[PDB]
């Protein structure tokens, strides 16, 4: 039915989806136990395309658990809504990748892929007209990417028609949570540029910036952050989940978002984002949220539209309004800062609306535009990879996995090729 | 005896359809379930609802129209909506996975998937019908099946019957407002496969709906409800002759090779009026001359293409209500009078009156005020080629950059379809280019 599935690895991402399904449960108001306690059939109408009824009305996720060590499995296993799960999917590891990506990709990569792809495949038979599935990990290591690389390869072959919308955490330029990041990252991204269908960037520092400045929060954790992102990743299917006077699916999205298949790394904007007092400063209009939409500070990725140029831009609106406003602000904005709008893409802004906003708010905005400002991102990470690969720093942890360096060259001149590729598209008219 | 049937496609398109059948059912006032509030007396002289609302052996009078689109969510709302007693299950055919606005998908890829079901339904209705004149087909160059799958639809339906009229209501990419960017691809790929499968059809653009509803309906913040209501009115009157007594109950087939004199450039504008408020319904009088002179306001032009930049060819000002042949007639002299307007002189006058005696009915909850007289200026000029030219230049560059082409080439279309379809708008550019040339001497 255009239903989809979720698969998460990732040192964080395993938590991320926990929050995610948590949020969707709220938007479906079904008890933690797994039965519905809401007030409209509309939550039940399209419930299946994420959930699954069970005998007795156990309502369940179409999620897939990735992990190389059960702790997360216990963690979310210790999770509220944990009784809303299926024990089947608790597919984890006994070792951990140690985030040498070769470890999580050959060593443990080849070790535990099979049981996953089997049960996942059983989910594939459980899906009537599968629009797709949602993968989640991080692009700097192996706790997610280790195996998730193998996932994208295997299912991608196994389902060359299905959509692969991939969110994985990008290392911020400043803070290096690990120094093996350039290598895991580069080795992964070689794969992901080939095999993944959609990708959107996952920085932490942006999420900090949101929580601290625009959220005006002092105490950052993951969980709030995954609230902030699963807000958007939860919004994305809204029309696909719920009616909309102007609907567009991921196929309409990506096909209406990408000129050439190498450009499915997208940046993200969601809003509104206030602290409590703000409403008693300000109110909500479509033009208002628009005035956030093109905010670099909501630009939750390491790329700057202020520095790069919008190759593409789009808006995901959930609520009840007048599109006569919506479009009007659209075109207005597409003029107002025309210069950061790439040229030969006429009407490079594109529209949407969901008859219902997310719960709690009256109107919704989402922006997954695609400039080319990410070039500094790949340039950076490739740069650090370059330095220590001059040094071969921690190659020994690496070659101990029994990869070659020439692969590193492959993702290397590879990833540079993708960058310059974005250069010419940005530098053209 | 005089049947037509409606076909509905694309998100906005079936939105239009829903508004429409809401409308007509309101206008004959047959209750949403399928019954009239009261018994129908036996009489003769002309048809009634029987055109479209379908007689049962009881108070069950379903439209003669069909839904087809590969994006099946919204249609379910009809499947749920109040008229779930109105419509009929086999009236409903949808696709699950729509085109993603791949023209080539629901035209090619998913084009293959639901066609036969469609044609069977068509055979059930036309076999159910007798004097079905023509075909009401609605779709959109946006809700992607509205382009692709409809393209196959007429592509084959024409080859099925042929002799029926093609009544074409589809939406055209607004000039600067839009919905996507592949719209060039949708449109032109439609167009070269549209024309020779089309008889005649009109181009409704939205931005006019906005600007005019906001000024003329005094609308503050509109949407597809208002739009679909407005097109609901215009189609409501474009066929009254087959529904209601009028002095010159002109007909579609009558319109065909007379409005569009040549075979080729067979589309047109349509600025309905009088759309005003309850506070302008009063504080006004709304003369025949007001609707008439007002009918040719380029700023009233209900599709964003300046008439004053074009030269008119025909104008079928079919009228609802208390119309006078004389008064309108002299107004038409007034239209000959308009210096700014210029006509395909080799067609000096091509006018064709429509005076149907029922004035308009209003939909409760609507914004239009009530009047006594309606106009439909289905008129054809030289002007409309330009925005096409924008379409082929925009599409020209974007296609030159091969943008998105992977999407379509991935689904089974060839490049010469693209460049050649650009030759198609080349030719039609020669057509609006040539027919507008004034014949020598
Ligand atoms: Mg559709």
């Amino acid at each position: 039915m255009r239903e989809i599935v979720h698969i998460q690895g990732g040192q964080c991402g395993n938590q991320i989806g926990a929050k995610f399904w948590e949020v969707i449960s709220d938007e479906h108001g079904i008890d933690p136990t797994g039965t519905y306690h809401g007030d409209s059939d509309l939550q039940l109408e399209r419930i299946n395309v994420y959930y699954n009824e069970a005998t007795g009305g156990r309502y369940v996720p179409r999620a897939i658990l990735m992990d190389l060590e059960p702790g997360t499995m216990d963690s979310v296993r210790a999770g509220p809504f944990g009784q809303l799960f299926r024990p089947d999917n608790f597919v984890f590891g006994q070792t951990g990748a140690g985030n040498n990506w070769a470890k999580g990709h050959y060593t443990e990569g080849a070790e535990l892929i099979d049981s996953v792809l089997d049960v996942v495949r059983k989910e594939a038979e459980g899906c009537d007209c599968l629009q797709g599935f949602q993968i989640t990990h991080s692009l700097g290591g192996g706790t997610g990417s280790g195996m998730g690389t193998l996932l994208i390869s295997k299912v991608r072959e196994e389902y060359p028609d299905r959509i692969m919308e991939t969110f994985s955490v990008v290392p911020s330029p400043k803070v290096s949570d690990t120094v093996v990041e350039p290598y895991n990252a580069t080795l992964s991204v070689h794969q992901l540029v080939e095999n993944a269908d959609e990708c959107m960037v996952i920085d932490n520092e942006a999420l900090y910036d949101i929580c601290f400045r625009t959220l005006k929060l002092t105490t950052p954790t993951y969980g709030d952050l995954n609230h902030l992102v699963s807000a958007a990743m939860s919004g994305v299917t809204c029309c696909l989940r719920f009616p909309g006077q102007l609907n567009s699916d991921l196929r309409k999205l990506a096909v209406n978002l990408i000129p050439f298949p190498r450009l499915h790394f997208f940046m993200i904007g969601f809003a509104p984002l206030t602290s409590r007092g703000s409403q008693q400063y300000r109110a909500l209009t479509v033009p208002e949220l628009t005035q956030q939409m093109f905010d670099a500070k909501n630009m939750m990725c390491a790329a700057d539209p202020r520095h790069g140029r919008y190759l593409t831009a789009s808006a995901l609106f959930r609520g009840r309004m007048s599109t006569k406003e919506v479009d009007e602000q659209m075109l207005n904005v597409q003029n107002k800062n025309s210069s950061y709008f790439v040229e030969w893409i006429p009407n490079n802004i594109k529209s949407s609306i969901c008859d219902i906003p997310p719960k709690g708010l009256k109107m919704a905005v989402t922006f997954v535009g695609n400039s080319t400002a990410i070039q500094e991102m790949f340039k950076r990470v490739a740069e650090q990879f370059t330095a220590m690969f001059r040094r071969k720093a921690f190659l020994h942890w690496y070659t101990g996995e029994g990869m070659d360096e020439m692969e590193f060259t492959e993702a290397e001149s590879n990833m540079n090729d993708l960058v310059s590729e974005y250069q010419q598209y940005q530098d053209a008219t | 005896m005089r049947e037509v049937i409606s076909i509905h496609v694309g998100q906005g398109g079936i939105q239009v359809g829903n508004a429409c059948w809401e409308l007509f059912c309101l206008e004959h006032g047959i209750q949403p379930d399928g019954q009239m509030p009261s018994d129908k007396t036996i009489g003769g002289g002309d048809d009634a609802f029987n055109t479209f609302f379908s007689e049962t052996g009881a108070g069950k009078h379903v439209p003669r129209a069909v839904f087809l689109d590969l994006e099946p969510t919204v249609i379910d709302e009809v499947r749920t909506g109040t008229y779930r007693q109105l419509f009929h299950p086999e009236q409903l055919i949808s696709g699950k996975e729509d085109a993603a606005n791949n023209f080539a998908r629901g035209h090619y890829t998913i084009g293959k998937e639901i066609v036969d079901l469609c044609l069977d339904r068509i055979r059930k209705l036309a076999d159910n019908c007798t004097g079905l004149q023509g075909f009401l087909v609605f779709n959109s160059v946006g809700g992607g099946t509205g382009s692709g799958l409809g393209s196959l639809l007429l592509e084959r339906l024409s080859v099925d019957y042929g002799k029926k009229s093609k009544l074409g209501f589809t939406i055209y990419p607004s000039p600067q407002v839009s919905t996507a960017v592949v719209e060039p691809y949708n449109s032109i790929l439609s167009t070269h496969s549209l024309l020779e499968h089309t008889d005649v059809a009109v181009m409704l653009d939205n931005e006019a709906i906005y600007d005019i509803c906001r000024r003329n309906l005094d609308i503050e913040r509109p949407t597809y409800t208002n739009l679909n209501r407005l097109i609901a009115q215009v189609i409501s009157s474009l066929t009254a002759s087959l529904r209601f007594d009028g002095a010159l109950n002109v007909d579609i087939t009558e319109f065909q090779t007379n409005l569009v004199p040549y075979p080729r450039i067979h589309f047109m504008l349509s600025s309905y009026a009088p759309i005003i408020s309850a506070e302008k319904a009063y504080h006004e009088q709304l003369s025949v001359a007001e609707i008439t002179n007002s009918a040719f306001e380029p700023a009233n032009m209900m599709a964003k293409c300046d008439p004053r930049h074009g030269k008119y060819m025909a104008c079928s000002m079919m009228y609802r209500g208390d119309v006078v042949p004389k008064d309108v007639n002299a107004s038409i002299a007034t239209i000959k009078t308009k210096r700014t307007i210029q006509f395909v002189d080799w067609c000096p006058t091509g006018f064709k009156v429509g005076i149907n005696y029922q004035p308009p009915t209003v939909v409760p909850g609507g914004d239009l005020a009530k009047v006594m007289r309606a106009v439909c200026m289905i008129s054809n000029s030289t002007a409309i080629a330009e925005v096409f030219s924008r379409l082929d230049h925009k599409f020209d560059l974007m296609y030159a950059k091969r943008a998105f082409v992977h999407w379509y080439v991935g689904e089974g279309m060839e490049e010469g379809e693209f460049s050649e379809a650009r030759e198609d708008l080349a030719a039609l550019e020669k057509d609006y280019e040539e027919v507008g040339i004034e014949t020598a001497e």
